[PDB]
């Protein structure tokens, strides 16, 4: 799921409380479509509602579908609310709180998002941007290795429980380590910003168990999203629970902090990328992958759907075979996920070509994917004992009404239904003959 | 161009903008934004939606055929006039006068009844404006050339 889907199901009060922070409003505005942004900007400096027809006349008739979609999305997000214009007309005006916060974020005004940074002076143990990036990469690699099950990576108990609640890994028995499921493989194949966003969404969903304020967590996350890289921020000014949540972020690599009691925290590159690098995989027409990577995580991920051939100290040469792709699919990974992963990790050299990946390789992978699903199997019960067409039609209509029909053929008067509905169909058939 | 007032204005604006601070509220106002939207709304000053809305059906084709015939006549007469121009021989001096007389006779015979018909039917299109402009330009050019010819004899 995406941000818009998550925000659609929230109550109006929660949405209004979210708009109280300028950082949240900017993120919501950037998540809007291109057409919606122009409407928001035009209505930013308006103190009076506008007629619905006047707004509808801005976009041409041919692109009315995009206008309708944008209007529906804005109404669902409650960015604007319809106003009862005098004379029976309907006026459209943006939410005053959202508009005020957006103007504060853009034009200026009010207090800063962070309390202060120069009160405590320069950090005694400050790090650099490459160090923060290395720390974030190490944390993410440790998390993903713990997802795989490598003993070298050990995380906190609550983090492991969160993965179990997310369904990526299941713990069949207490004490024994959980096993990664197909959903875990799909999560691994996802892009890093997508993985971070999915993990944050799962955290937000499970936050209701801990009784934490969703609005505060969302506002803090959005503030971290726009935070400048390499600049510390004041820990003070936050509730006790949020700091605890921040500690979990410290385990996730999004936020770096020297000590729990330290008053300085440095947002990392991964935290910035959460709101939204060059790729290290070269794909050749002969079904060969050349990866410029050294960490065991990427090697394992590539070996999930490919056969390894050579491992030079700074290079990995692998071959994409039919058997490897079939094994990966049997593991639960679809071809679309593999193609997306290859495109995301594609080397910058391959970006020169008009297609990111050669069409032949993608077509071959997709065809290999369809090989497993070529045969369709449906367990059920077949009825072929119809003496008359009229009797067959009534039973077929009853089965369709029950919604247990699998296959119908009026030409030969043969039908196939689910075993669960077989008892109901038999009871219906007996009643028709007995009552006759 | 002007006196030292330009330098005074330059110094005044330099001093005014030397101590400058950004503003937010004073940049725009609700009334100004509403007026701009109304102007930019369809049918506004900058968004005039008329643009000869029904010109294909306005001034019916019966009048349009007569207008085309008058346009062709004016074009032919002015082509003859401009072919005669410039007048380098005394023979062409009388020919241009005859062309001017023919133009005036054609105007009186056709445009005035055409203008009366337009007024009777109340057509908002300024069809006569182009013909009047062409005739006025030709008359002004002829008058200027005659004045120059008189001046050359002085």
């Amino acid at each position: 799921r995406n941000l818009q889907e998550f925000l659609g199901g929230l109550s109006p009060g929660v949405l209004d409380r979210l708009y109280g922070h300028p950082a949240t409003c900017l993120a919501v505005f950037r998540e809007l479509p291109s057409l919606a942004k122009n409407w928001v900007m035009r209505m930013l400096f308006l103190e009076q509602p506008l007629p619905q027809a006047a707004v509808a006349l801005w976009v041409k008739k041919e692109f009315s579908k995009a206008q309708e979609e944008s209007t529906g999305l804005l109404s669902g997000l409650r960015i604007w609310h319809t106003q009862l214009l005098p004379g029976g007309l309907q006026g459209l005006i943006l939410n005053p709180i959202f508009r005020q916060n957006l103007r504060i974020a853009l034009l200026g005004g009010g207090k800063a998002w962070s309390d202060d940074t120069s009160q405590l002076g320069p950090d005694k143990h400050a790090r650099d941007v490459p160090s923060l990036d290395k720390y974030a990469e190490e944390r993410w690699e440790v998390v993903l290795h713990f997802m795989v099950g490598s003993p070298s990576a050990a995380v906190s108990q609550d983090l492991a429980q969160l993965l179990s609640q997310a369904g990526l890994m299941k713990s069949t028995e207490p004490g024994e380590p959980p096993c990664i499921t197909s959903a875990g493989f799909q999560f691994l194949l996802l892009d890093t910003p997508a993985q971070l966003w999915y993990f944050m969404l799962q955290y937000l969903q499970t936050a209701q168990s801990r009784g934490m304020d969703l609005v505060e967590i969302l506002s803090f996350l959005f503030q971290l999203s726009f935070s400048t890289l390499g600049k510390d921020y004041s820990v003070e000014g936050m509730s006790d629970s949020l700091l605890n949540f921040l500690q979990h972020l410290r385990e996730f690599g999004l936020v770096f902090q020297r000590k729990r009691k330290s008053r300085r925290y440095y947002p990392t590159r991964l935290a910035i990328n959460l709101s939204s690098q060059p790729g290290f995989i070269v794909v050749e027409t002969n079904y060969r992958l050349y990866a410029y990577t050294e960490s065991e995580l990427q090697i394992a991920l590539i070996a999930l759907f490919s056969e390894m051939l050579y491992r030079f100290p700074n290079m990995v040469v692998a071959q994409v075979t039919r058997e490897s792709v079939q094994q990966a699919i049997a593991s639960g990974i679809t071809a679309q996920q593999i193609i997306h992963f290859l495109r995301t990790r594609a080397h910058p050299v391959m970006l020169k070509q008009t297609p990111v990946l050669p069409p032949t390789i993608t077509d071959q992978i997709r065809l290999w994917e369809l090989e497993r699903d070529r045969l369709r199997f449906t367990e059920g019960v077949l009825y072929n004992q119809f003496l008359s067409q009229v009797d067959f039609e009534l039973l077929l209509a009853h089965a369709r009404e029950l919604g247990v029909l699998v296959f119908e053929n009026s030409a030969k008067r043969l039908m196939v239904v689910t075993p669960a509905g077989h008892s109901d169909v038999k009871r219906f058939w007996k009643r028709q003959k007995h009552s006759s | 161009a002007t006196s030292q007032d330009i330098i005074n204005s330059f110094q005044s604006i330099r001093q005014e903008m030397e101590a400058y601070t950004p503003k937010l509220t004073q940049v725009l106002s609700s009334s100004a934004a509403s007026s701009t939207i109304t102007a930019l709304s369809p049918g506004g000053a900058l968004m005039q939606g008329g643009t000869q809305q029904a010109i294909n059906q306005m001034v019916p084709n019966d009048i349009q055929s007569e207008l085309k015939h008058l346009y062709v006549a004016v074009g032919e007469l002015l082509r003859h006039f401009w072919s005669c121009f410039p007048v380098n021989t005394p023979f062409l001096e009388e020919k241009v006068v005859k062309m001017k007389s023919n133009l005036e006779r054609f105007q009186v015979t056709k445009l005035c009844p055409f203008q009366e018909k337009i007024r009777r039917q109340y057509l908002s299109t300024n069809l006569v404006s182009h013909i009047e402009e062409m005739l006025q330009t030709a008359y002004n050019k002829l008058h200027t050339w005659q004045s120059r010819r008189l001046m050359k004899k002085t």
